[PDB]
């Protein structure tokens, strides 16, 4: 289970770039795949999504109408025309996998990354922690807001978490309230109501450092968090 | 509706057209049923059951072998109701061998089959085996052990003749199934064309009734 | 004179009665066979037809009888006709599809363009419905508009252009689609017919048994719907020459009137023998 | 045979050397625990629409 | 002749059993219940009605969480469902069509399937893939499958047609105990909320309750005519209900080893395919030949209603956990949620 990108470079405005990565070890057609970008010094940003079966495209505004996002099932291959470059494209480029169906982790998995540099009614996630100082074998708190609440008329709520280690591709660690991913040591808790959210780490560990982040998944703009960093 | 529910949505329409296509594929192919008391060999060849598939001008073919499952049929026969024929081989030189009298078990069997409640439109194909067998011992023994009210001519084509009449004169309601009979060979594929002639006129009958004018 | 005050009137009560003693039981078909894709949609249908056709006689045996008000001529003038005609087309067109239907799954020759045709039976209902009632839907809010007293023998009393060359074009229309369909279903059954003779059957009571069934009720589909809806078709536009013009006297017109209702007659008493010629053989229908 | 007839009569022994109650306080109990449970129990007691999930 | 004494020895003991069991009979449930309010009457409609089937339903499960269950069919498909939106979860596929028995692990992990093959089949639900695979083929029988039940994630309990009952582990492959002792062929099983006992009914016209841990029969119950066809237990573990060929469902008790009550109506003459219990075990729910289902009154032995709707035989239904619905499947490829 490896997803391997390619592609990049170094383009001058005007001119165009195909993005491309690679799949193995799973069944990669009943899987739907995102794009996630990521500035050299900023956070995490949402593209495009399809959705299995290429029955779904849902795009992001500040790129509506300049980028095209395919999928070939048979190469286990996808891909992302982009044209009509600007000077605020550079950033580095990821690659997630989802699967929805009843009782499914979406976002499981991620990729490597490969970096592109180019010459020169959205609900708003709020994280003012940042820059907090941590000692080994003592309890961290992290916190996390939103305009809007997160509970369906369902009985759902719908946030998830993600963890960036240095010079790593982030980790999903829990999906939804009170839900551990697999691999996830039984110490990451998270739990809240409505609009209140947190995570609690009983005993961090040397491999806990790094920058975390928050994300909704209620309704299609996708927005990320300015993710708050731990450090030794 | 929300987002995962939405997808969850479209994986279930998916899952249903995968059914559907599934099922049109797989409606279109002849279920047999292979029964006997008799020898297999140039039949099914030429634990649990056996499946056996093959075509022939341009038809796909399942053939069952239940010959290994020794218990209570009445528990697990209702399993081949919508089968579109049964294969039934009888052996042609076993009428003076006890195991009772083969050739009397034989027909018992036969008449258990025939007469069943889920059984009352489902055609029969009966094939004769060891003929050449039959043949030559049939002048070294008469017929009177087996059946004592013959009275006729002790000849092989006499013989075959009454045995194919006994074994046919044995289905009561003779309205809604039809009894087809052979005597095997081992040569060009006749028994395959047999079997083709057989569904064939069957499958006929069935889309008559099926469309409603009959 | 005295055919239509005397004889005409009698055979639609009797139609009548038939009609509606056969129909109102026969409408369980509504309910009793499942929903499927399958040529039952088409059976429904024609109950549905028939049994609206079953309703447009009483108006007739009182318009005809010479009892009632006057303003019942103009009703059937205006509505009554005009249902009737609609739901007979409608019941034509069904019958041919019906025999596509059967001869497309028994004998399966070019099966490869209509793979995608499961679900589109309601597509293909709807549509039938919608183009007959919109052929049809002018002549009633536009038609006898202006109904007036003089010369009270007479229903044509349409003005100008919703009128007699509409009349007309919808009436050619009409007996066009009916031979259209009439030639697709002969040429088809025969087709079923030779494929099921090929069969080499002997020896047995059940084959002769299953080909003199299927021969006798395909002979006898064919037969009943030629000498029901044939007379009327040969008549019918003779009709219209005659009524839109005179050019002719009055007995051109009378005997033209007189076939005219005659065939009609029987091209409605065709409604007492669809039950136990289709609805009958139907295995799914007895249960 | 003769041992299938020893395993039969072994198992017959040891069914017949098996303490058994009274049946008038087996249906006292059946009839205390099904009096006991009677209020948890949907399809008896009819649940009104809004705790019904199929509604 | 040892034979002639071993007969006598066992016809002896029966007497003895026979004479203990009379003795042990004081007064009817029927006597001390007739003083009890009935249930007045039961009118449930079909919430759901789930398709997708395309062959006659032969066996269903549900899950522990009153959501997911299981069908199996004919044609070689295995479906899971969630009830309360009709989406399906998951369409297994499998290597042999003659499917005849179907269960749902207590984890929620693995499923069961089996048959005519002689082989029980277990397969994997959550993996790092996306797709479920076969995870091991039981082999060992010599007959066909009737019923398959799960203990754990690692124990299986099946029912053959060869007159044995035998315990399996997954993770080795073999049987780790073979229960003998009856005549004719096993048709079904039923575990206790204990796990620790479990009872099967053959077509001898017999009842056997089994000890997991020691491996032996412990008590005998003979009062049918005809093949028995269904089994299932009283909540409490101390009473089941038992299906037959002769149009007549039976209640046996564990602790007085004596037939305590029966249900026969002039109407009925046709079998039981199902039995089930319901929370309570006030209402029994027995599916019969006749195309619909059957409300018994467990305590007055009379008839609440009827859940009609079905077209064809009615081979399985159960209910859920927490006794919030009902569902049956039958021959005419469909299932129904009845609340
Ligand atoms: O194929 C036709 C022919 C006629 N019509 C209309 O029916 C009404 C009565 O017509 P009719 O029965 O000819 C009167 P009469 O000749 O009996 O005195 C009028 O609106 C016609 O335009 C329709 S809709 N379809």
């Amino acid at each position: 289970v490896q997803l391997v990108e390619s592609g990049g470079g170094l383009v001058q405005p005007g001119g165009s770039r195909k993005l491309s990565c690679s799949a193995s070890g799973f069944a990669f057609s009943s899987f739907g795949m995102h794009w996630v970008r990521q500035a050299p010094e900023k956070g995490l940003e949402w593209v495009a999504y399809i959705s299995s079966g290429s029955g779904t495209i849902y795009y992001a505004d500040t790129v509506k109408g300049r980028f095209t996002i395919s999928r070939d099932d048979p190469k286990n291959t996808l891909f992302l025309q982009m044209t009509s470059l600007r000077s605020e494209d550079t950033a580095m480029y990821y690659c997630v996998r989802s699967i929805y169906y009843y009782g499914s982790s979406p976002f499981d998995f991620w990729g490597q990354g490969t970096t592109l540099t180019v010459s020169s009614s959205d609900i708003v996630m709020t994280q003012a922690t940042s820059s907090v100082p941590v000692t080994p074998g003592e309890s961290v708190s992290i916190s996390c807001r939103s305009s809007k609440s997160l509970l369906h008329s369902n009985g759902n709520t719908y946030l998830y978490w993600f963890l960036q280690r240095p010079g790593q591709s982030p980790q999903l660690l829990i999906y939804r309230m009170s839900n551990l991913a697999s691999g996830v040591p039984d110490r990451f808790s998270g739990s809240g109501s409505g609009t209140a959210f947190t995570l609690t780490i009983s005993r961090l560990e040397a491999e806990d450092v790094g920058v975390y982040y928050c994300m909704q998944h209620l309704e299609y703009p996708l927005t990320f968090g300015a993710g708050t960093k731990l450090e030794l | 509706l929300s987002a995962e529910d939405k997808a969850a949505v479209e994986r279930s329409k998916m899952i249903d057209r995968n059914l559907r296509e599934d099922g049109e594929k797989a409606a279109r192919e002849v279920k047999l049923l292979l029964l006997g008391a008799s020898g297999k060999n140039t039949i099914v060849k030429q634990t649990g059951i056996v499946e056996t598939h093959f075509t022939f001008k341009d038809l796909h073919f399942k053939m069952f072998d239940v010959g290994a499952q020794r218990s209570e049929r009445k528990k697990w026969i209702h399993c081949f109701e919508g089968v579109t024929a049964i294969i039934f081989c009888v052996a042609l030189s076993d009428y003076d061998l006890v195991l009772m009298n083969r050739m009397h078990a034989s027909m018992k069997l036969f008449d258990s089959i025939c007469n069943n409640k889920w059984f009352t439109d489902t055609s029969i194909i009966l094939f004769l085996n060891k003929k050449d067998l039959f043949e030559e011992k049939i002048k070294k023994s008469p017929l009177t052990i087996c059946y004592p009210e013959y009275a006729g001519s002790n000849t092989y084509e006499e013989a075959a003749a009454y045995i194919q009449c006994q074994f046919e004169d044995l289905n009561k309601r003779k309205d809604t199934k039809e009894i087809y009979t052979h005597f095997t060979c081992s040569t060009d594929t006749k028994n395959v064309q047999f079997v083709f002639d057989a569904v064939t006129d069957v499958i006929i009958k069935n889309n008559l009734k099926d469309c409603g004018l009959f | 004179l005295l055919i239509t005050q005397q004889i005409i009137p009698v055979l639609y009560c009797m139609v009548f009665i038939a009609g509606i003693l056969l129909n109102g039981v026969s409408g369980w078909i509504f309910f009793y066979v499942p929903s499927s894709k399958s040529f039952i949609i088409y059976l429904k249908n024609i109950v549905i037809a028939d049994f609206v056709m079953s309703l447009t006689f009483p108006f007739k045996i009182l318009g005809d009888s010479g009892l009632g008000p006057w303003q019942l001529n103009v009703f059937v003038c205006r509505v009554s006709a005009v249902l009737f005609y609609v739901n007979m087309y409608v019941s034509i067109v069904f019958f041919g599809l019906i025999s596509f239907d059967r001869y497309y799954k028994i004998v399966k020759p070019l099966w490869t363009s209509f793979i995608q045709s499961v679900s589109y039976s309601k597509l293909l209902s709807v549509i039938v419905w919608m183009l007959m009632l919109l052929l049809a839907v002018p002549n009633i809010i536009l038609t006898n508009q202006s109904v007036r007293e003089v010369t009270q023998i007479k229903c044509i009393e349409l003005k100008s252009e919703l009128g007699r060359k509409w009349h007309k074009a919808s009436n050619y229309i009409f007996v066009a689609i009916f031979w259209i369909v009439f030639l697709l279903l002969i040429v088809f059954y025969t087709a079923i017919t030779k494929k099921i003779f090929k069969s080499h059957l002997k020896s047995s009571r059940n084959s002769t048994s299953v080909k003199k069934k299927s021969s006798r009720n395909i002979f006898s589909i064919v037969f009943v719907f030629f000498v029901c809806f044939v007379p009327y078709h040969i008549a019918r536009i003779p009709y219209t020459k005659s009524q839109t013009e005179a050019h002719y006297s009055c007995q051109s017109k009378e005997i033209l009137r007189y076939m005219k209702e005659f065939t009609l007659l029987l091209s409605a008493a065709n409604v007492c023998l669809d039950p136990i010629i289709y609805f009958f053989l139907c295995q799914p229908f007895r249960e | 045979s003769i041992a299938q007839a020893r395993k039969l009569v072994e198992q017959l022994k040891m069914e017949a050397n098996i303490d058994r109650i009274k049946v008038s306080k087996a249906a006292a109990d059946l009839m205390a625990y099904c009096e006991a449970h009677a209020k948890e129990d949907p399809l008896l007691t009819p649940v009104p629409a809004s705790e019904n999930p199929f509604r | 002749s040892e034979l002639d004494q071993l007969r006598q020895e066992a016809e002896q003991l029966k007497n003895q059993i026979r004479d203990a069991r009379k003795a042990c009979a004081d007064a009817t449930l029927s006597q001390i219940t007739n003083n009890i309010d009935p249930v007045g009457r039961i009118q449930m409609r079909t919430r759901r009605t789930l398709r997708g089937h395309l062959a006659k339903i032969y066996a269903m499960h549900w899950g522990t969480d009153s959501r997911l269950l299981v069908s199996a069919s004919q044609d070689g498909k295995l479906i899971i469902w969630d009830s309360y939106t009709t989406n399906k979860v998951h369409a297994i596929p499998l290597r042999s069509s003659w499917v005849m028995t179907c269960a749902y692990a207590p984890s929620g992990n693995y499923v069961a399937c089996g048959g005519l093959d002689n082989i029980c089949s277990i397969y994997n639900l959550k993996t790092r893939e996306g797709n479920v695979r076969v995870s091991r083929e039981l082999a060992g029988h010599t007959g066909y499958l009737s019923c398959c039940r799960f203990l754990d994630d690692n124990q299986i309990v099946t029912s053959s047609g060869d007159t044995t009952c035998a315990l399996w582990d997954i993770e080795t492959g073999q049987q780790t105990t073979t229960f003998t002792g009856h005549t004719g062929d096993v048709m079904s099983l039923s575990l206790a909320p204990d796990t620790r006992l479990f009872v099967s009914g053959a077509c001898d016209a017999s009842a056997k309750l089994w000890d997991v841990r020691e491996g032996m029969c412990r008590q005998t119950f003979t009062g049918h005519e005809s093949d028995i066809n269904a089994i299932c237990f009283f909540p409490n573990g101390n009473a089941f209900a038992t299906g037959s060929d002769d149009a007549t469902c039976r209640l046996f008790d564990l602790r007085a080893d004596q037939e305590l009550m029966t249900y026969s109506h002039d109407n009925i003459i046709c079998g039981i395919t199902s039995v089930s219990f319901s929370k309570s075990g006030r209402l029994l729910l027995a599916g019969y030949d006749d195309f619909n289902c059957n409300v018994w009154d467990a305590l007055k032995a009379d008839r609440a209603g009827v859940l009609a709707g079905h077209d064809n035989r009615v081979s399985c239904l159960g209910v859920t956990d927490d006794g919030m619905a009902v569902a049956t499947g039958s021959w005419d490829s469909f299932l129904k949620i009845w609340n």
